[PDB]
RNA sequence: AUCAGAGUGGCGCAGCGGAAGCGUGGUGGGCCCAUAACCCACAGGUCCCAGGAUCGAAACCUGGCUCUGAUACCA
RNA sequence: UUGUUGGUCUUCAACGAGGAAUGCCUAGUAAGCGCGAGUCAUCAGCUCGCGUUGACUACGUCCCUGCCCUUUGUACACACCG
RNA sequence: GGUGAAAUUCUUGGAUUUAUGAAAGACGAACAACUGCGAAAGCAUUUGCCAAGGAUGUUUUCAUUAAUCAAGAACGAAAGUUGGGGGCUCGAAGACGAUCAGAUACCGUCCUAGUCUCAACCAUAAACGAUGCCGACCAGGGAUCGGCGGAUGUUGCUUAUAGGACUCCGCCGGCACCUUAUGAGAAAUCAAAGUCUUUGGGUUCCGGGGGGAGUAUGGUCGCAAGGCUGAAACUUAAAGGAAUUGA
């Protein structure tokens, strides 16, 4: 569902730079 | 005379089970994988016959001479259709020299049940 | 492209109808949509009736039949036989 | 192995026409393990039409318990009343309507039992709809007649004469009479009886049945 | 034990088998007149051939 | 320092005297339109070195050689 | 002449019915046997024909390899080696 | 036992099977439908109680009180979050057994969170009829659910009738279906997706080639996961819908 799968992807590396922008606090 | 046989054919296997007519002494029991040596032929009608007529050759020594027959799948939440061997044990059975007295399906059905093996997508092969 | 104008199960008016489990794979299919079959067999096959009933004590005895309500999912009810692909318009034939 | 055990035979009360429904074995008495008052509780399967010998009631299948054994002979009063399975399994058909009721009744003596009944509507002559089915306040109807009658039949003295009522069918037509003016209702039968709790052994009462 | 028992075809069915080279046929047993079962043949077979049978009871199926 | 352990196909390992392979790679064929997979073969070997015992040894004993792991406590 | 070919005597190799794979074949057929022609001064283990001796098995099937027609799906049209 | 075939697993401290009974938690088969109810999500064991609701009936009442809706608000499958209860079954993760060139998969076994329940959150689905709501007109038919009206003719009904069950006819209101253009449409199809270049009943939301991208950023809601709001640079000549012939 590749669809499916790129959103999940784009989920993940959002949350990842969350972190990063957070640890820059 | 009379003793009830519990013919319990599922996929992978039968079974012959002659009881009292109260269910609580076992008389013989013969299942299928006694007859054949490979797991893959076990609930072959071939076993399921060969386990009838050593089942039959037990009983006519024991004095019965008429069996009821308590016929049974797996039931459960799972296949409501009896195996490849019920009907082989009951043609044996009934050829090989016994008579049988009454016949009836005894394949537990729930009236609902709880959830079956598998998920969602069922077995995917 | 819409394949089917009831969209391939028999609801309308509802919002949800419960699943049941496919006889052969326990797919979850919903229960109007699903291959339900009602099957009366006898105990044994007619080759195998007589040398049955010359083997019943009692004069009379009828032997019994099996009853079950068969369901399957789309797709083992395709593999198995049960309902076959049709063409665009024998598609439509309900009986 | 099978050189230490005793046949026994199996002997239902006299209200059923034909007895003494079959053969049971046991093993031989041996002190702890005395098979008398040691097993003194078996339960049977046995075809109504093996105790009264018509075989319009192949179906509804009795269910005896040994109450006492009298020296190679077991004596047995009445534990059970059900169906067999292709009968429940023809009587359940697409576009009809199923009746359901149920109960919780005394008898005299100090029997609880469970009442199961079930009935069907019937279509009639010269009808030309497809289907035959009740309002779900017909089917209300019906179901409290049907344990209001199932109250009011049973409570009588004995299991005696209320097994005596369920072998000639007393019970369901008597529940089709009764609901017509509602809905006709073809195939009314009690489906089971499930005796809820049974005070105590009452020797005498047992002969008072037996023979 | 078993004993060799004898019987002829008395109708011949039709060609099962992946590649059709077994025959499927009914059978008539001639010391009883009366017991018509379903077997298959590999060979070639026609109306009125005795089959010895090893064993009697194994009875085949439409179009095994 | 003394002792227990390991040396066998180009590599990693198994081998209970009657006595040599497993796995993976090599070369040649097969299958396929072709490539991988897959199938069949053919070539491989101081069984770490020297003795001995024994119907019979790569194995059993001994002795010398190379690598691994160990006990090394009261001042 | 790295022997055209045919003779004579002598020399006496592999080969013990062949692994995986694979080809042709349904009656005067397969297979065995020889003969003719083409090529040709000379050279036939080839090809194209011809007779002679003469079977086993089957009289099916769609399992494998493909072929024809229909229905069906398709994001293929250099078309699934897409 | 399980499977195409097996293995992991259990088993002479007796597995699987049989019989009677008890406990536990979940689920509510068959009946069950081109059927019902609900704003949608959804709702299937009995009986009782509580409030609610549509349609029908009506020679009751008010008299324009109405339609659709920025702001704002209720509800909102499943999964998920926090804490109690529970903990049968099935089961993300995980551990093994197989298959394979590999197999972090499909298949099999054991299972954790979860699945159930309470209190509080979350606010998203192919949440689909991919079709907002109110009104009018427009074609034929047979079924079906609710209510009502009218019919003689029969019930294993009913002190007689009336009524309940069935049959026939009609009117409202539903869920739908079948046949047909005189219609519409790119067609597939649609009796509403018709009454459109002969274009105007009312109203809300929303689109403007494909990507970048539901991304960055700011705001806001959330415990969190995330929800709502939402670009630009750059890039690109097609991406796409329906149908046809082939393969
Ligand atoms: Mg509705
Ligand atoms: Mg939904
Ligand atoms: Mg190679
Ligand atoms: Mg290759
Ligand atoms: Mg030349
Ligand atoms: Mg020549
Ligand atoms: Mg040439
Ligand atoms: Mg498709
Ligand atoms: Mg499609
Ligand atoms: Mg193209
Ligand atoms: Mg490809
Ligand atoms: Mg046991
Ligand atoms: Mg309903
Ligand atoms: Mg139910
Ligand atoms: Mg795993
Ligand atoms: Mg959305
Ligand atoms: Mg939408
Ligand atoms: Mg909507
Ligand atoms: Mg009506
Ligand atoms: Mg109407
Ligand atoms: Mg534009
Ligand atoms: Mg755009
Ligand atoms: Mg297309
Ligand atoms: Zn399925």
């Amino acid at each position: 569902m590749r669809a499916k799968w790129k959103k999940k992807r784009m989920r993940r590396l959002k949350r990842k730079r969350r972190k990063m922008r957070q640890r820059s606090k | 005379v009379f003793g009830v046989a519990h013919i319990f054919a599922s996929f992978n296997d039968t079974f012959i089970h002659v009881t009292d007519l109260s269910g609580r002494e076992t008389l013989v029991r013969i299942t299928g994988g006694m007859k054949v040596k490979a797991d893959r032929d076990e609930s072959s009608p071939y076993a399921a016959m060969l386990a009838s007529q050593d089942v039959a050759t037990r009983c006519k020594e024991l004095g019965i001479t008429a069996l009821h027959i308590k016929l049974r799948a797996t039931g459960g939440n799972k296949t409501k259709t009896p195996g490849p061997g019920a009907q082989s044990a009951l043609r044996a059975l009934a050829r090989s020299g016994m008579k049988i007295g009454r016949i009836e399906d005894v394949t537990p059905v729930p009236t609902d049940s709880t959830r079956r093996k598998g998920g969602r997508r069922g077995r995917r092969l | 492209t819409f394949k089917r104008r009831n969209g391939g199960r028999n609801k309308h008016g509802r919002g949800h109808v419960k699943y049941i489990r496919c006889s052969n794979c326990a797919k979850c299919c919903p229960k109007d949509k699903a291959i339900k079959r009602f099957l009366v067999r006898n105990i044994v096959e007619q080759a195998a009736v007589r040398d049955v009933q010359e083997a019943c004590v009692h004069d009379g005895y009828v032997l019994p039949k099996l009853y079950a309500k068969v369901h399957h999912c789309v797709s083992c009810a395709i593999h198995a036989h049960i309902v076959r692909v049709r063409s665009r318009e024998n598609r439509r034939n309900r009986e | 192995p099978f050189t230490k055990k005793q046949w026994y035979d199996i002997k239902a009360p006299l209200l059923f026409t034909s007895r003494n429904v079959g053969k049971t074995l046991v093993s031989r008495t041996q002190g702890t393990k005395i098979a008398s008052e040691g097993l003194k509780h078996r339960v049977f399967e046995v075809s109504l039409a093996d105790l009264q010998n018509d075989e319009d009631q192949a179906y509804r299948k009795i269910r005896l318990r040994a109450e006492d054994v009298q020296g190679m002979n077991v004596l047995t009063n009445f534990w059970g009343m059900d169906f067999t399975t292709d009968k429940l399994r023809s009587l359940v058909r697409k576009w009809q309507t199923l009746i359901e009721a149920h109960v919780d009744v005394k008898t005299t003596d100090n029997y609880m039992l469970r009442m199961f009944a079930i009935g069907f509507t019937k279509r009639r002559p010269n009808q030309v709809k497809r289907t035959c089915y009740a309002q779900a306040s017909q089917i209300r109807q019906i179901r409290r007649k049907m344990v209001e009658i199932m109250v009011n039949q049973a409570a009588s003295c004995d299991l005696k004469e209320l097994v005596n009522k369920f072998i000639p069918e007393v019970i369901g037509k008597e529940i089709e009479k009764a609901t017509s003016s509602i809905f006709p209702l073809q195939n009314v039968y009690v489906r089971k009886v499930k005796i809820l709790k049974a005070p105590k052994f009452d020797l005498g009462k047992l002969m008072e049945v037996h023979g | 034990d078993t004993q060799v028992k004898l019987a002829v075809v008395v109708k011949v069915m039709g060609r099962t088998g992946s590649r059709g080279q077994v025959t499927q046929v009914r059978v008539k047993f001639l010391d009883d007149q009366n017991r018509l079962i379903m077997r298959n043949v590999k060979g070639p077979v026609r109306e009125g051939d005795i089959l010895t049978l090893l064993e009697s009871e194994r009875e085949a199926r439409r179009l095994r």
